[PDB]
RNA sequence: CGACUCUUAGCGGUGGAUCACUCGGCUCGUGCGUCGAUGAAGAACGCAGCUAGCUGCGAGAAUUAAUGUGAAUUGCAGGACACAUUGAUCAUCGACACUUCGAACGCACUUGCGGCCCCGGGUUCCUCCCGGGGCUACGCCUGUCUGAGCGUCGCU
RNA sequence: CACGAUCCUUCUGACCUUUUGGGUUUUAAGCAGGAGGUGUCAGAAAAGUUACCACAGGGAUAACUGGCUUGUGGCGGCCAAGCGUUCAUAGCGACGUCGCUUUUUGAUCCUUCGAUGUCGGCUCUUCCUAUCAUUGUGAAGCAGAAUUCACCAAGCGUUGGAUUGUUCACCCACUAAUAGGGAACGUGAGCUGGGUUUAGACCGUCGUGAGACAGGUUAGUUUUACCCUACUGAUGAUGUGUUGUUGCCAUGGUAAUCCUGCUCAGUACGAGAGGAACCGCAGGUUCAGACAUUUGGUGUAUGUGCUUGGCUGAGGAGCCAAUGGG
RNA sequence: AAGCAUCGCGAAGGCCCGCGGCGGGUGUUGACGCGAUGUGAUUUCUGCCCAGUGCUCUGAAUGUCAAAGUGAAGAAAUUCAAUGAAGCGCGGGUAAACGGCGGGAGUAACUAUGACUCUCUUAAGGUAGCCAAAUGCCUCGUCAUCUAAUUAGUGACGCGCAUGAAUGGAUGAACGAGAUUCCCACUGUCCCUACCUACUAUCCAGCGAAACCACAGCCAAGGGAACGGGCUUGGCGGAAUCAGCGGGGAAAGAAGACCCUGUUGAGCUUGACUCUAGUCUGGCACGGUGAAGAGACAUGUUUUUUCACUGACCCGGUGAGGCGG
RNA sequence: CCUCUGGCAUGUUGGAACAAUGUAGGUAAGGGAAGUCGGCAAGCCGGAUCCGUAACUUCGGGAUAAGGAUUGGCUCUAAGG
RNA sequence: UGGAGCCGCCGCAGGUGCAGAUCUUGGUGGUAGUAGCAAAUAUUCAAACGAGAACUUUGAAGGCCGAAGUGGAGAAGGGUUCCAUGUGAACAGCAGUUGAACAUGGGUCAGUCGGUCCUGAGAGAUGGGCGAGCGCCGUUCCGAAGGGACGGGCGAUGGCCUC
RNA sequence: GGCCCGUCUCGCCCGCCGCGCCGGGGAGGUGGAGCACGAGCGCACGUGUUAGGACCCGAAAGAUGGUGAACUAUGCCUGGGCAGGGCGAAGCCAGAGGAAACUCUGGUGGAGGUCCGUAGCGGUCCUGACGUGCAAAUCGGUCGUCCGACCUGGGUAUAGGGGCGAAAGACUAAUCGAACCAUCUAGUAGCUGGUUCCCUCCGAAGUUUCCCUCAGGAUAGCUGGCGCUCUCGCACACGCAGUUU
RNA sequence: ACCCACCCGACCCGUCUUGAAACACGGACCAAGGAGUCUAACACGUGCGCGAGUCGGGGGCUCGCACGAAAGCCGCCGUGG
RNA sequence: UAAGGCUAAAUACCGGCACGAGACCGAUAGUCAACAAGUACCGUAAGGGAAAGUUGAAAAGAACUUUGAAGAGAGAGUUCA
RNA sequence: CGCGACCUCAGAUCAGACGUGGCGACCCGCUGAAUUUAAGCAUAUUAGUCAGCGGAGGAGAAGAAACUAACCAGGAUUCCCUCAGUAACGGCGAGUGAACAGGGAAGAGCCCAGCGCCGAAUCCCCGCCCCGCGGCGGGGCGCGGGACAUGUGGCGUACGGAA
């Protein structure tokens, strides 16, 4: 399927 | 975790010695009636370079005393050997340089190299580059001789076992600085895969016992037992004293 | 009314559900219970008048012989045969045959190099050269021949 | 209230039972009662770390928003002992007291863990007023000038920089003034990514160590709009019989701003020092709406010179070099 | 990385492999070498601490310490005894081994600091150096300088939250797609935007996907699982579309990396618990010959000690070529 | 960068327009980093010959340091075998 | 409509009733005639064939690659892609009279060019050892590891038994 | 009330082939899943509870045996490749000075993990392009390096708790803090999700105690189903209650 | 029961949840498939047979089994449970 | 009566050859496989592994006419259709 | 320094035989987990189970008591029913777990070494004849080879055996 994001991007980041 | 570099050198594979261009082993002549009782004469046909070795060698050719046949050897060159020289060897050999004779014959204070550790072994002690042994003292009964090795140790030896008079050629090699990493690279390439060496402190803690940490430190004492399983025996092995 | 949109129905598309079939499976049972250096299984490459695949066979290659059967085979051709004759076509299968790899065997895996005996051309055993044929794995047993040993003796 | 199951051990107890084909003896095994302990006390035998991390799930549970609350912060009354030379209240206001506010921080955990992109700045619009300035006014401990206090009031404004990732802060400068906030602490398919907050590394402190640190440092991928709406503009739509005309106007929107100089005038006022204002007149700020006569900018009219390297044999005439260059 | 510095090993050895082998790698090697660690060119230095944890050296003088072996009593299973290996303890060394390196009071004819003194304390109590550093909490430290203005930069200062000497300290020319700060130049970075070119986007012919999709798609307020497209009450609502746009669909993407729970895990660590290859020691076996002597018990037995011997076993040499008489 | 030999048909299409946004190029008056976390981006500089070259230094470097001047076309001269 | 089997009652039996499982397999929409068919400067005129030409071919012009080539030959890899004739369904993201598509046939000739031989790093039998074992180790190491040759002698046959 | 077995306490007698450390009884308590004129066995259906793949789907992991070094990591063998400039190290020549030591000046010479810079190898910044791409990592400019620890073909070696690592837990065929393939395997799941026709009747709980228990069990409670035993509106009722007296 | 109109009523289902129209997840649409099974053991309830008994296995005797791998019978009828 | 040995039978049988049957499945089922299936296809390799049945009783499978370059049609015909 | 016995060992493309791989449902010998259960886990369990290696047959293995028992005694092995979820094992937890008897299916028992006796009375291979020859056998005849006294054959093996 469609790529979307990189492995280390992990979109909605909230640490 | 991992098998550490060090444990891996035992399996050979990549860490075996490089030996294509090596010119041969650097033995002594094998014993026989002539060596044992008189002295066989040979001539130094050439002096040679042997990759991965600081000592130069000497093609020395004799005559086989049984078949019409010119046998040849590779002596490690005693310093001051040259071509078109004769190289006598045996019991009744004359005590001059580049002349292999039993330690029992030669007097005290006599400097030798390529010295047989056990009679008939063909030349095992003191064969490095600037190195030699000195014949200390003889015990006529017991047929034994005391010899001072380059390490300092004063080993006991059979008076029968032979040595070439004089020191090894190419001495003082290690006085020259290397300077270039390149110059190091080129040294060990004609030997074996042992060069650019990575400090266990650098490594992650799976590949070395000093590894890991937020600071490149050892964390444990760097001295260690020698009743130590291979994988820990790292740093200073059985270190009697450790400092300066 | 106009176009467009929504709804229903008719007919047509798309799609292949349903139903109905079944030379396939799944399960249970019965009898027998058989591979191979006399070259297995497996693989390879071949072989049809037109044939690619599946099958069937091995340079005698969709098969030969034999026996049983008794007019076909058939996509088209062509043919045969006298189907009052060992005789088409199937079936069986006891005779014959069975390319190359493979335990795989002269040694190698290039399909490369050989040795040794015999035969035909080649010679006129002149060895060559070419072609054909038969041998040339390892292990082991029973014997056979040749041997080895300051192994144990005997006679000289 | 002051204490402890099974299993195991240990001690005590009977002329006790069994110890297996029978008998004797040691041994062991039973039966019955105490003791040896499980405090996570109805009773596993048990150290860390992970920022290299994983999986099952959880809004039963944190880290935002938003709710409730308002202690805390912010703002505002009431009372009136005082201050204010004198005089509670021009301006203030103790000891007490009553409130509002959600631009502070806490409580809390209702929503979201099959993810609502986590700070700041930029950019843009709109609202609020708890009004810094500007208009109109009441007050003074308002002579003038400067002023603080209050009212109507949010129309129009509220800037340029140095340091800092900053919010915040501070400083310089100008100004009429450099008021304060809100919009998911407005705004990442708007950017940016400096900072927080993966992985690489350094330092300090801590840790035996792996590693830790609202301790410092440096390096580190910022995806998608063609759907629907909203907004912007663009064709059209139903009606009027068709068509064209010139028109009206329901409803929406809406805009102007503040300053200087001159004059009044060294005048009023004032002991003086200082020092206004209304009407005029001349201009400027910010904003808005246009426009190109002029100045400037662009310029591939590829217009016209000039020039490099090359190429049509040369001249002349040209071309090529992603717009050859000027 | 060169350079420096430690450490192990003379080969029946160091280090290491391997399931096993008279196996293998280093090694066609022998300390100017092989192997194991640190530090990191040069210059200049490299202080003190062996208490702790390591490592190591010695060893009948000796606490404990297993199996076998020896004695003991017992009818025997047995029990008890003496004996006693490494290892622990006991005693030396070692910091270019891991590492570590203080705190009170008083004191100088203005004050202030404190050279000086006094204690209490450790294994020493941080030496040379260096500094608000890539290391300083307070912190935007203080002074100076750099600017009109500097939470920045530089230079100084040093009870330094929590600097510091091969866990290397201080330095330093050359070098660096390394981290800062300023100046000159240069510029549309900006004041402040503008015009031009090409390819797009646009319209057309031909061709023609995808994600996403409960239904859908105008607002205000209300209540509501405490931020509604749908509900209530209001405002309101007019076909079909085009180019744009990023406010909203808490848009899409991926069963949250954070956090917490699970009696789910994995990577790594060690003073976790339970084991284990390896290694070190002791016993029995292959394991023999002779000499001598020496104790212990007994009035022969056992323990054997040392010194030889060679025939097992091992190692080395060689085309097993001259060995012993 | 332009050319001959040889090779191609502009890289899976064409046509018409020349809007906004872009992607890739350029240019800008006056100022010159006031922008921004930060001169990011772009701009300056650039070849050669002739001068001239600092601190510091491991004496080797630094060094194209910095900072200057010249450069075309044409017609001659002199010097090198 | 369809064209060959099927039902009621009494009992027995079960792989017995779907809207959901980010369910499985297949199909179909809206999105949409939308995004899109924009890297590397470039095309134009005439003719031929042809049902039909923006794209084929020929000619003419204008352009590019610019000998570190968009030129001329190999290695590996492909495996008939090569050449010719024909087709215009499908495929070559427009078209095609074209193609590496499809269908018919053709097509690779060696003493000397290479494989072939050698040894390299290495691989690997035997002997030997290990091994529960398929086997492994080992490659000169615990091997009686040479089958060859010359000259002489003696025998045997095959040949003008001469040589 | 009684009887049987275990057990205790107290007691007094009987028996005989073997008189005994023999055997038998009595009274009174008390433990027993006992007896006290039997109810089981077999077959069938239903519900519940378990063990099994056990309602269906779902891990991260664990184990055994095999396949890969065509990418990449490192070693080894054999081949190939690297414009044009700058700086100008040793050595050498001449000239000048120097009494000597030797020193200056001009040349020549061409050193170097030397500088610029092409091919090559790389991959800094634009946090540019692209981001349902040309591309599952590409493009453009800008950059680093370019005689050496240089680049590179083929051959060859090392294999999974293993390799290889100038060390980033890097790389090991788009996969690495433990590769891939098949099996053990339908691994386990106190946790998500789903769980298929109608009517009818009854109809809860979130509280108990225990639990390495707190997102789960156990046990009480609350529910349903099956009943039974009786009662009397069949002029002829006892008992019971979320009351009150 | 097809379409249309009008008045009133009327948020989208599934699900976990104290609470869902939710700004909680799953769901574009349709077809087919798709989840409490079987074995064993226990317990209680119910139905049947026999009853101080009951029992059937296992084995055997009767058939080539068409229906049968059934059905029947057994001093085994009870070794045994 | 151990430290030596041989031995049919009742017993086992998801592989093979050859048969028989079924309260089974009926093409998303039943074996992966009703068909040119361990096929195509993928993967360096170990290994992975599909989809896919049905004209009609008979091919009687549409002669011929016509439009079109053709695919496609329009009539005609075959068939109970 | 010979020749000859034997012993222990080699080499033959010596004569003639055999073994090698496959299949693997069942069978024999080794080897041997971990998911899993215990609501955690380490013993236990999963399990002598999967994977691994070896070797077979139509079946294999087992088998003619160094057995059971404790009786008034049974009498090889295998199989079924039962014993029995019992005795026992077990963090005596989870869980695991046989045997004899009894009834059936079937039913079958034997041979060496030794100890002894018997002229090795025995065996293999050659070669000639007659039959028989697609599972190489019978009979005869050979001063034809060899094995064998370091022991072949007949009698005989515990139920006794020999003379
Ligand atoms: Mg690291
Ligand atoms: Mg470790
Ligand atoms: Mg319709
Ligand atoms: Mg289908
Ligand atoms: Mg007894
Ligand atoms: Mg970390
Ligand atoms: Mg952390
Ligand atoms: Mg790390
Ligand atoms: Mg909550
Ligand atoms: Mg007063
Ligand atoms: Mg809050
Ligand atoms: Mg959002
Ligand atoms: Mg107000
Ligand atoms: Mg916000
Ligand atoms: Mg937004
Ligand atoms: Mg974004
Ligand atoms: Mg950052
Ligand atoms: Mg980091
Ligand atoms: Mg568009
Ligand atoms: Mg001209
Ligand atoms: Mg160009
Ligand atoms: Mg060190
Ligand atoms: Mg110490
Ligand atoms: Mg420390
Ligand atoms: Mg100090
Ligand atoms: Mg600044
Ligand atoms: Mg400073
Ligand atoms: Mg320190
Ligand atoms: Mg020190
Ligand atoms: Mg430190
Ligand atoms: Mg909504
Ligand atoms: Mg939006
Ligand atoms: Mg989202
Ligand atoms: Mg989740
Ligand atoms: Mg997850
Ligand atoms: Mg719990
Ligand atoms: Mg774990
Ligand atoms: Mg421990
Ligand atoms: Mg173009
Ligand atoms: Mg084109
Ligand atoms: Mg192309
Ligand atoms: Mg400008
Ligand atoms: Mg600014
Ligand atoms: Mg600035
Ligand atoms: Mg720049
Ligand atoms: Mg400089
Ligand atoms: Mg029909
Ligand atoms: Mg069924
Ligand atoms: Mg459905
Ligand atoms: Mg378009
Ligand atoms: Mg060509
Ligand atoms: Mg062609
Ligand atoms: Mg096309
Ligand atoms: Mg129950
Ligand atoms: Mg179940
Ligand atoms: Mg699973
Ligand atoms: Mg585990
Ligand atoms: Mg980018
Ligand atoms: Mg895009
Ligand atoms: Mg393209
Ligand atoms: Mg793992
Ligand atoms: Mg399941
Ligand atoms: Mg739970
Ligand atoms: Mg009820
Ligand atoms: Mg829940
Ligand atoms: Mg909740
Ligand atoms: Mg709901
Ligand atoms: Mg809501
Ligand atoms: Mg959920
Ligand atoms: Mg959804
Ligand atoms: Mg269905
Ligand atoms: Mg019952
Ligand atoms: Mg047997
Ligand atoms: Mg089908
Ligand atoms: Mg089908
Ligand atoms: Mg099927
Ligand atoms: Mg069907
Ligand atoms: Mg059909
Ligand atoms: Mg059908
Ligand atoms: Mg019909
Ligand atoms: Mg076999
Ligand atoms: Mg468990
Ligand atoms: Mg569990
Ligand atoms: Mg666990
Ligand atoms: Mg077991
Ligand atoms: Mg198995
Ligand atoms: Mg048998
Ligand atoms: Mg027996
Ligand atoms: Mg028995
Ligand atoms: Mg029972
Ligand atoms: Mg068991
Ligand atoms: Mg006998």
């Amino acid at each position: 399927g469609m790529w979307r994001f990189y492995t280390e991007d992990s979109p909605g980041l909230k640490v | 975790g991992r098998v550490i570099r060090g444990q891996r050198k035992g399996a050979g594979s990549v860490f075996r010695a490089h030996v294509k261009h090596r010119k041969g082993a650097a033995r002594l002549r094998a014993v026989d009636f002539a060596e044992r009782h008189g002295y066989i004469k040979g001539i130094v046909k050439d002096i040679i370079h042997d990759p991965g070795r600081g000592a130069p060698l000497a093609k020395v050719v004799f005559r086989d005393p049984y078949r019409f046949k010119k046998r040849t050897e590779l002596f490690i060159a005693a310093e001051g050997i040259h071509t078109g020289q004769f190289v006598y060897c045996g019991k009744k050999a004359q005590l001059n340089i580049g002349n292999v004779l039993p330690v029992g014959t030669m007097p005290e204070g006599t400097i030798v190299c390529c010295l047989e550790e056990k009679p008939g072994d063909r030349g095992k002690l003191a064969r490095a580059s600037g190195n030699y042994a000195t014949v200390i003292s003889h015990n006529p009964e017991t047929k034994k001789t005391r010899v001072k090795l380059p390490s300092g140790s004063k080993k006991v030896i059979s008076s029968a076992n032979r040595a070439v008079v004089g020191v090894v050629a190419g001495g003082g090699r290690i006085d020259k600085p290397i300077l270039k990493a390149g110059r190091a690279y080129h040294k060990y390439k004609a030997k074996r895969n042992c060069w650019p060496r990575v400090r266990g402190v650098a490594m992650n803690p799976v590949e070395h016992p000093f590894g890991g940490g937020n600071h490149q430190h050892i964390g444990k004492p760097s001295t260690i037992r020698r009743d130590a399983p291979a994988g820990r025996k790292v740093g200073l092995i059985a270190a009697r004293r450790t400092g300066r």
